[PDB]
DNA sequence: AACGGGATTTCTTCATTTCATGCTAGACAGAAGAATTCTCAGTAACTTCTTTGTGCTGGTAACCAGCACAAAGAAGTTACTGAGAATTCTTCTGTCTAGCATGAAATGAAGAAATCCCGTT
DNA sequence: AACGGGATTTCTTCATTTCATGCTAGACAGAAGAATTCTCAGTAACTTCTTTGTGCTGGTAACCAGCACAAAGAAGTTACTGAGAATTCTTCTGTCTAGCATGAAATGAAGAAATCCCGTT
């Protein structure tokens, strides 16, 4: 499933932030990264979401749970 | 509801040829938010280190002071400190 | 008869008020503080809005979309600071490189 | 595609890792944090998470590229994915 | 008025037998104080975002969950929890 | 005192006021101060256990903010929770990468 | 020039507890120039501060609180 | 290498008092009367910045493979974690 | 440059805000005891100094062991597009609880004294 | 090893909880709305997944070119007290100066479709 990320996808972004040469692993150490990420985002925003006794996860649920890692996104505010 | 409304008219302010989209609108909206939540914050923060229960206008300006840097502080004190004597004085 | 037309100002002075009692950020609130804040939410919402809506126009175009707010910040000296840990969405980035 | 490409993506600004892999990939990391089970996920609530996740690697992989153009090479390795993830704390 | 008579209490309960340098003292009580709040802290907060004036002992928790690692959490709740019940049926 | 119905050590009772002064709120629930001086004993009685036992590990029978200090650098668990802090007089972990 | 309270030996001491071995030349000035950095922006929101109730006296607490508004607790000082 | 498991096994805040006071002051006078207590504060937390910073600032010394210290690298440092 | 499907505008409402005054109250400006913050001076005296050298380390090539970007290919995987069901957030309406007030004592606590003792000298 | 400055202990008056009893409010419990989000189906439409081919990047071992650690015999100037000298936090008082409280009337701001309209196809 973590395979959900390609080899471009994954370059692509490490393509955006300036990078020449994509070594090899790398491609791993980003689906790892990225795991270890939307964990400890997702745990959160689901905390929150089973406060308010829904099934559903809002947007701001997450939103909440960013501002939480030290991370505040934008464009959501519900 | 939202600040949406009052971000658009604002926006004419400044610029009245010029328009937006709507995400751009929603971090706009995201945007104002995100600063009343700092400054009443920092500010109830204020108002408690010193015994005073209530939040003076005062607080709100060395709250800023203290959140907004070394220009953008200046000048959202002037927009202040000049919002409140039109204020009271009419 | 509008406190925030009374105050110069086209932002809330009302709603702030009510928002600034709610959060419970106290017991009680000065009746110049929600009409001070109200209107430095104002000028740095017509802060972004003036650069946003130029850097829309030296890139040949109209209409502020995220991309330009996200220019309009990291192209600021004071902004950027301000907005430290902040993520635009549909932001993108600044188009830095940079060889051997 | 070098000094081609890599101011292609810089001028564009959506989105880089598919968004139903990744989709699929969020519900499942769901699956733990509920005893196992199933939880709607505002359509809404997904793009956000998203948004958020790339600029992360973004900002992560160039706020290390930096590391790797210490060591004087080209090549981004693991073995700078990782520094800076210990050098922010 | 700080929480050292507290603090100090629960010490000597974990090694009767060890002391206490008043130093270490300060590092105690800045540190229950910057535990006290994060937690009512994050609560306030918690209560706040899903339209409540209400803080039970429901929103003191998934607060600490939120703040507090790993079984460092999966047992402080069950401490609170624990605190609760034993105080109900006081 | 209501910590004995609790059977705590930390004041139920300050906290409430120190909880409903501090505007989280203006409605306290009854079991929340309860709640939160239990929590709070324990992380604290927590914390002391470990800068404690390196107290007496580090052959020193009274506690020094260097005891907190490693109690803390050496609990995965409490490392994590105080990221941003730092103790007063408290030298690093002896370690040379 | 108070910036050079700061010395050679002293800056080397910092920089050998943290676990750095043979030092470069000019850390014994990159040093006296973040100190000054970090000093100076931890001063000022913690100035403000003294400021603010009102006094000529800055108390740790006007620091401390300066420190948390860093994104840095210090533990020890409170009251 | 020396001193290096001298200091790691203590406290004593490194840098005098009275050099650090006045260098405080200075940047201040640039806005008094500080507790004797409060510089300490302002000391235990400048120390505390310097040391996790060479630190932190050293696996980039040891990534580029050296083994001495660069202000090329309380820069590259300081710029990891946005300061 | 020809269009796809968002902004931009009107036009009507349910609320939210502004009103009007009477009040409890947080607040403030004039007294003042005294903790300290600043300092001067000392006798201590630790530290930072200044330096001549050579050891151990960093700066460049050299010559090269493999790695990663470029394709021309092969055909499975992302998009959604609905639409039904429905899986569910969301409201609603006042009983049943539940927590806030206001006090009057009644104790749990902060703050000095003085013996009693751990771990820098 | 040994005694000097920091607790540990025990005592006292003092502020802060606490239980009484309403008094509002706040939580609540199903009944169903109005949402939108899961569900599959089912296609279309790229975007992935190769499989060499190999340019040249990262090494790794050499050498050259210096930069940095090292006591040392000192005296600079940082500690540490001590006593002030007195500048100023802080606590009080009493009365100002003021935001809180309604009870509703009214003006405002959020919403529901509809002509125009700007980047993007």
């Amino acid at each position: 499933n973590i395979q959900g990320i390609t080899k471009p996808a994954i370059r692509r972004l490490a393509r955006r932030g300036g990078v020449k040469r994509i070594s090899g692993l790398i491609y791993e150490e980003t689906r790892g990264v990225l795991k270890v990420f939307l964990e400890n985002v997702i745990r959160d925003a689901v905390t929150y979401t089973e406060h308010a006794k829904r099934k559903t996860v809002t947007a701001m649920d997450v939103v909440y749970a960013l501002k939480r890692q030290g991370r505040t996104l934008y464009g959501f505010g519900g | 509801e939202s600040y949406s409304i009052y971000v658009y008219k604002v926006l004419k302010q400044v610029h009245p040829d010029t328009g937006i989209s709507s995400k751009a609108m929603g971090i706009m909206n995201s945007f104002v938010n995100d600063i009343f939540e700092r400054i009443a914050g920092e500010a109830s923060r204020l108002a408690h280190y010193n015994k005073r229960s209530t939040i003076t206008s005062r607080e709100i300006q060395t709250a800023v002071r203290l959140l907004l840097p070394g220009e953008l502080a200046k000048h959202a004190v002037s927009e202040g400190t000049k919002a409140v004597t039109k204020y009271t004085s009419a | 008869k509008t406190r925030s037309s009374r105050a110069g100002l086209q932002f809330p002075v009302g709603r702030v008020h009510r928002l600034l009692r709610k959060g419970n950020y106290s017991e009680r609130v000065g009746a110049g503080a929600p009409v001070y804040l109200a209107a430095v939410l104002e000028y740095l919402t017509a802060e972004i809005l003036e650069l946003a809506g130029n850097a829309a126009r030296d890139n040949k175009k109209t209409r502020i979309i995220p991309r330009h707010l996200q220019l309009a910040i990291r192209n600021d000296e004071e902004l950027n600071k301000l907005l430290g840990r902040v993520t635009i969405a549909q932001g993108g980035v600044l188009p830095n490189i940079q060889a051997v | 595609g070098w000094l081609k490409e890599i101011r292609k993506l810089q001028k564009s600004t959506h989105l880089l890792i598919r968004k139903l892999p990744f989709s699929r990939l969020a519900r499942e990391i769901c699956v733990k944090f509920t005893r196992g089970v199933d939880f709607n996920w505002q359509a809404q609530a997904l793009l956000a998470l998203q948004e958020a996740a790339e600029a992360f690697l973004v900002h992560l992989f160039e706020d290390a590229y930096l590391l790797t153009l210490h060591a004087g090479r080209v090549t981004l390795f693991p073995k700078d994915v990782q520094l800076a993830r210990r050098i922010r704390g």
